[PDB]
């Protein structure tokens, strides 16, 4: 009945830079705790048991350290194959794990490409109507969409995915769809897909015409 | 009190066979690994019935010329009583020290297994380790199992040759009534 | 080596109940204490309970506690996890893990973990997707890239596979994760082409729904 906390929920720093993962005790733990590194889909392994004691494999420069009930991962010249999530466990009583910690690739922003498209033909005859909007190849991640219906913004029925970043260029991609009735598609004529980023001040404007 | 000399008899060539086997078992349950497995073995060990018992059920009338005979006869029957217990000894020997060589290979065994672990868990091994005392622990559960196993087995090979020896001083005391 | 064996991704109605097999090889069942951890997406890693596969002891934690049940089965060396009465919220990945203590302890760390079984509850039924090709239209293009979309909608159960001209652009695609609407997933693709190359050549985005054992090709054209 101890609770592991973690006090980064997301950390992002860029190659070679130092970073400390923080676990916290709800009581003393008498060392026994181990950290675990998460691949994106992949299945935990196992990183430094007994809090100080890394395993097999693991480079010298993962290091723990126990000062109290804060038990602390050191990483100070991060690697590509560093970056993941990683989760902290306590041994003692029933086994329990933390809140997690999700470890990013920081780089320098970019700006995102916004693509809008109407709904196709082929969707229309079925009834429905979707309008589309890409935002490619982008950091960081944080960016806010808005849509705007003949310049009201609608916050009903639009819905969004992130990819996970990208292994090539680091970057991530946003997909927006504002799913909406084929009747109230053709009660107004421009569509637009307004995106404000970090990168710029003012945000990308992308839009179409209903009337083709 | 004429009984004293009676149950003296069995308490020193039939029962010192089954005390010889108790020891062995106690040897290993209070040792450092016993404490720790947290072993209760000598916890239904002795008979139900007495071998004492055993032998007044088979002389159950007793005369005055049992008595007799006894006081004149007792040195033949100390003589043929202790060649017959040496035979025994020498001959469940080897099953005794069968014994005691198996179970110390599971204590070495056992050792290099916990020894890493009372390192590692320095001053939280005296807590970490009661959990080898329950049931979760698969190591403290089979060790147990096979620490049941093993007296268990000791008791039924030592048993025929305790009812032979006591079979013979029946048979020896029941010849002097006549 | 030591390793242990998941079975594959189950699906299971609401209110229904669950069966997962983790077998285990290379070394001995009996001999360590094996543990279940569930994974929601995108979530923490979550301790469900323990067993002694040679005693069958179980240990179940407060949110488990009756919701799971733990089962050994000593002669095929397999540890069982079952749920019973499964929910929308029990959508999660399951893992089972060995106790890296030899027997000695019971709570300890996790040595070797199970790749994990994919659990999704859901009761809608299998579902052909919908393929909606998607074009610039305005033709608003004077970048020297254009970028061309491929809509999946209203299919079930994952995953679906999409591909551009049968993998050929295989640079510059961005296919998007798959989002539940409506007990319905639904995802896009974008291509990223030359502005030279379309639509003076062909761009078709393939789709492949091996559920329902279909597969469409969409040719992007642009409209009037």
């Amino acid at each position: 009945d101890i609770q592991m906390t973690q006090s980064p929920s997301s950390l992002s720093a860029s190659l070679g830079e130092t970073v400390t993962i923080t676990c916290x005790x709800x009581x003393x733990x008498x060392x026994x705790x181990x950290w675990y590194q998460q691949k994106s889909g992949q299945s935990p392994k196992l990183l430094v048991y007994x809090x100080x004691x890394x395993x097999x494999g693991v480079p010298a420069r993962f290091s723990g350290s126990g000062s109290g009930t804060s038990y602390s991962l050191t990483i100070s010249s991060l690697q590509p194959e560093d970056f993941g999530v990683y989760y902290c466990x306590x041994x003692x009583x029933x086994x329990x794990f933390g809140g997690g910690t999700k470890l990013e690739i920081k780089r320098a922003d970019a700006a995102p490409t916004v693509s809008i498209f109407p709904p196709s033909s082929e969707q229309l005859t079925s009834g429905g109507a979707s309008v589309v909007c890409f935002l490619n190849n982008f950091y960081p991640k944080d960016i806010n969409v808005k849509w705007k219906i003949d310049g009201s913004e609608r916050q009903n029925g639009v819905l969004n995915s992130w990819t996970d970043q990208d292994s090539k260029d680091s970057t991530y991609s946003m997909s927006s769809t504002l799913t909406l009735t084929k009747d109230e598609y053709e009660r107004h004529n421009s569509y637009t897909c307004e995106a404000t980023h970090k990168t710029s001040t003012s945000p990308i404007v992308k839009s179409f015409n209903r009337n083709e | 009190s004429p009984w004293d000399r009676v149950k003296d008899l069995a308490t020193v060539y039939v029962d010192v066979l089954k005390d010889s086997g108790r020891d062995y078992v106690s040897q290993f349950e209070g040792s450092a690994l016993g404490k720790q497995l947290n072993l209760k073995l000598l916890d239904n060990w002795d008979s139900v019935t007495s071998t004492f018992s055993k032998l007044r059920e088979q002389l159950g009338p007793v005369t005055q010329e049992f008595w007799d005979n006894l006081e004149k006869e007792t040195e033949g029957l100390r003589q043929e009583m202790s060649k017959d217990l040496e035979e025994v000894k020498a001959k469940v020997q080897p099953y005794l020290d069968d014994f005691q060589k198996k179970w110390q290979e599971e204590m070495e065994l056992y050792r290099q297994k916990v020894e890493p672990l009372r390192a590692e868990l320095q001053e939280g091994a005296r807590q970490k380790l009661h959990e080898l005392q329950e049931k979760l622990s698969p190591l403290g559960e089979e060790m147990r199992d096979r620490a049941r196993a093993h007296v268990d087995a000791l008791r039924t090979h030592l048993a025929p040759y305790s009812d032979e020896l006591r079979q013979r001083l029946a048979a020896r005391l029941e010849a002097l009534k006549e | 080596e030591v390793q242990l064996q998941q079975s594959g991704p189950e699906l299971v109605k609401p209110g229904g109940s669950l069966k997962l097999s983790c077998k285990a090889s290379g070394x001995x069942x009996x001999x360590x204490x094996m543990n279940w951890v569930r994974q929601s997406h995108g979530k923490s890693l979550e301790w469900v309970a323990x067993x002694x596969x040679x005693x069958x002891x179980x240990a179940y934690n407060q949110k488990f506690k009756g919701k799971a049940t733990l089962t050994v089965d000593k002669s095929s060396s397999t540890a069982y996890m079952e749920l019973s009465s499964l929910t929308s919220e029990d959508s999660a990945v399951y893992y089972c893990a060995r106790x890296x203590x030899x027997x000695x302890x019971x709570x300890x760390x996790x040595x070797x973990w199970g790749q994990g079984t994919l659990v999704t509850v859901s009761s809608a039924k299998t579902t052909p997707p919908s393929v909606y090709p998607l074009a610039p239209g305005s033709a608003a293009q004077t970048n020297s890239m254009v970028t061309l979309g491929c809509l999946v909608k209203g299919y079930f159960p994952e995953p679906v596979t999409v591909t551009w001209n049968s993998g050929s652009l295989s640079s510059g695609v961005h296919t998007f994760p798959a989002v539940l609407q409506s007990d319905l997933y639904t995802l896009s693709s974008s291509v990223t082409v030359p502005s030279s190359t379309w639509p003076s050549e062909t761009v078709t985005c393939n789709v492949a729904h091996p559920a329902s054992s279909t597969k469409v090709d969409k040719k992007i054209v642009p409209r009037d």
